[PDB]
């Protein structure tokens, strides 16, 4: 069981300081952005991280959301990353969820953050270069020390 | 080799060589590609090889040599059915500084932690004659002219504006690409593992019909949560109330957090039931349980 606690505004960045944003096609992407660029592209660059209480605690249970013409929530349904048109729910009556992720700092680096899927164990939110784009994808951990599954969240 | 400009809004400084690359370069291999500009309600115009002596149209990129204030506007690219839009905002150059303040990328680094600045420009490196690194418009002497690099453990004195200036040539004319980093050195956040104060299993003697305030306290970090689990899956006992959190900062800058679960009108339904209090963090979680007994 998950119960919505509180939400915060955050700027998610990969370990290359590339700002995560939802583009015109509602795809989550990563791009180098000057402070001005990050602001001028807001709200596409501003994410609502919502904390949840967990029935069986296993790290900080959160939902990543974005507020454009409509509020969309990040989902990893079928191991495929998408932004479902919905608000973070008040309640979740399951121990696993396509929208719940476990935010965990990396051991020794309290600023480097990883997001484990509650539905697909050992599957993490990651930045992958696909063609001339940096895409937000779901990836299995693989080799320990993987910097692609590590992020930084900047709060206001 | 260079990534496409996928973001919708772009901010550039006047007099700097600028480009915007579309996100279908492999596609640009199958004469059926066009670039357009729309000035303040001008309802677009098709750009051509010599529309402007500064604008160079290529299959994947639209080069500006250099970009100037009159270039501010909406740009649209069309290849068969692929379409891409950019809102270009050319800002005025601070001719009194070595960089415009409105074109900085801020970075906060914790004191004594690794700190590195590297000057690189993948796109124009073929035309780059020299590249210099300045700290608050004072040229630093780092042997490298190609990629001046600072690699050290951060100190409060390292705070400052680091500008990478890439000097290059295009048909005799000299230009530069300045990129500034606003570094801010802060004290070590030194996060702790959240710890719930008191024993893991607590038995609290109560009497039916009366009320009870189950106190839960922890030592945690500013961004950590403390909450109670008392069976809210399809509505909890209406007599159970989770009180407002209380926090007192420790001298070490950490927090003493308190959350009280108030069980009013105690009944048999509250007895021999585990009421859990958890502390949750990016650094770990910890739960303690309370049992109500006669
Ligand atoms: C990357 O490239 C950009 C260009 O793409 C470089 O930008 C140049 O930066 C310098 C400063 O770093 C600027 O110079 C300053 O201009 C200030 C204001 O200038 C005004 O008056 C000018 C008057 O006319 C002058 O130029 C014409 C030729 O155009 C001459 O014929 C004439 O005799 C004059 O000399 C105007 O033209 C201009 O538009 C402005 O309205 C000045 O306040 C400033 O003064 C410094 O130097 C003084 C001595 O000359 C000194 O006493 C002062 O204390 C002070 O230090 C300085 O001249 C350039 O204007 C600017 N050019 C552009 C196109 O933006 C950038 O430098 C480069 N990066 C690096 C690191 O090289
Ligand atoms: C949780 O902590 C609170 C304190 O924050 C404890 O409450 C305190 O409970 C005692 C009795 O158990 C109260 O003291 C005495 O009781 C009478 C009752 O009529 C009261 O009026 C007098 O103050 C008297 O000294 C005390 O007032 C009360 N304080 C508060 C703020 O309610 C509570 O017992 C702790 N819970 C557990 C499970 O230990
Ligand atoms: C309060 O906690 C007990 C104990 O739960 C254990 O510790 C938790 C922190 C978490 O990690 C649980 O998964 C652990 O089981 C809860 O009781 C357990 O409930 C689960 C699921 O209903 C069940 O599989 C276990 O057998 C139960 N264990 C015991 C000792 O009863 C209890 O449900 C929690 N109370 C509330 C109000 O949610
Ligand atoms: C930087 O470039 C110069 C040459 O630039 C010329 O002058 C500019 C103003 C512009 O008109 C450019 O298109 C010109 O090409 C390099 O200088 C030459 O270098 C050789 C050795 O490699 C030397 O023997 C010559 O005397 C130089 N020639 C001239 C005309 O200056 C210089 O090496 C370049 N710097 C670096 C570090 O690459
Ligand atoms: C350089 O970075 C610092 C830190 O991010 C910026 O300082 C902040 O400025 C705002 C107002 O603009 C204040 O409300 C904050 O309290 C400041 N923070 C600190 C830690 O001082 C600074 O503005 C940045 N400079 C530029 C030119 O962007
Ligand atoms: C654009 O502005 C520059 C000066 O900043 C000028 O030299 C150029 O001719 C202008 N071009 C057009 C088409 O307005
Ligand atoms: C372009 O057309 C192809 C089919 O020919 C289609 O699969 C593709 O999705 C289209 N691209 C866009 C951006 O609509």
């Amino acid at each position: 069981y998950f119960g919505k606690l509180e939400s915060k505004l955050s700027v998610i960045r990969n370990l290359n300081d590339q700002v995560l944003f939802i583009d015109q096609g509602n795809r989550p992407l990563f791009e180098d952005m000057t402070d001005s660029d990050c602001r001028d592209n807001a709200p596409r660059t501003i994410f609502i991280i919502s904390m949840y209480k967990d029935s069986q605690p296993r790290g900080m249970a959160v939902t990543i959301s974005v507020k454009c013409e409509k509020i969309s929530t990040l989902s990893c349904e079928n191991k495929i990353i998408s932004f479902k048109e919905m608000n973070p729910p008040d309640n979740i009556k399951d121990t696993k969820s396509d929208i719940i992720f476990f935010q965990r700092s990396v051991p020794g680096h309290d600023n480097k953050m990883q997001f484990e899927s509650s539905s697909y164990e050992g599957y993490f939110l990651a930045c992958e270069k696909e063609r001339d784009l940096f895409k937000l994808i779901l990836k299995k951990e693989d080799e320990l020390g993987d910097r692609s599954i590590m992020f930084t969240v900047q709060n206001e | 080799p260079e990534s496409c400009t996928s973001r919708p809004h772009i901010t550039v400084v006047e007099g700097e060589p600028f480009y915007l690359k579309h996100c279908s370069c492999s596609l640009a291999h199958e004469t059926t590609k066009s670039w357009y500009k729309s000035s303040g309600s001008q309802e677009h115009v098709e750009l051509n090889p010599r529309s402007s002596s500064r604008i160079a149209l290529h299959d994947c990129v639209l080069e500006f040599w250099p970009v100037e204030l009159n270039d501010t506007g909406s740009y649209f690219f069309q290849m068969k059915n692929y379409t891409q839009k950019w809102k270009l905002n050319v800002i005025r150059r601070n001719k009194h500084s070595c960089f415009t303040e409105r074109q900085v990328t801020s970075k906060i680094v914790e004191v004594k932690k690794f700190f590195q600045i590297t000057c690189e420009n993948s796109y124009y490196q073929t035309l780059v004659n020299s590249t210099s690194l300045y700290k608050n418009c004072k040229k630093l002497l780092l042997e490298n002219n190609k990629n001046p690099t600072i690699k050290k453990n951060a100190e409060f004195e390292d705070q400052g504006y680091y500008s990478c200036v890439h000097f290059l040539h295009h048909n005799g004319k000299l230009f530069n690409i300045t990129k500034t980093f606003n570094i801010t050195i802060v004290e070590d956040r030194s996060n702790i593992v959240p710890v719930l104060l008191g024993p893991k299993l607590n038995h609290v003697a109560v009497e039916l019909g009366k009320n009870v305030r189950l106190n839960c306290s922890a030592l945690l970090n500013e961004e950590d949560v403390i909450y109670w689990m008392f069976g809210e899956e399809n509505g909890s006992d209406p007599n159970i109330h989770e009180e407002k959190e209380m926090r007192i900062m420790t001298p070490e800058g950490k927090w003493h957090a308190s959350k009280v679960l108030r069980i009013e009108n105690i009944g048999e339904s509250n007895l021999n039931v585990l009421y859990n209090c958890t502390v949750a963090s990016t650094g770990g979680t910890d739960t303690k349980s309370f049992i109500l007994v006669r």
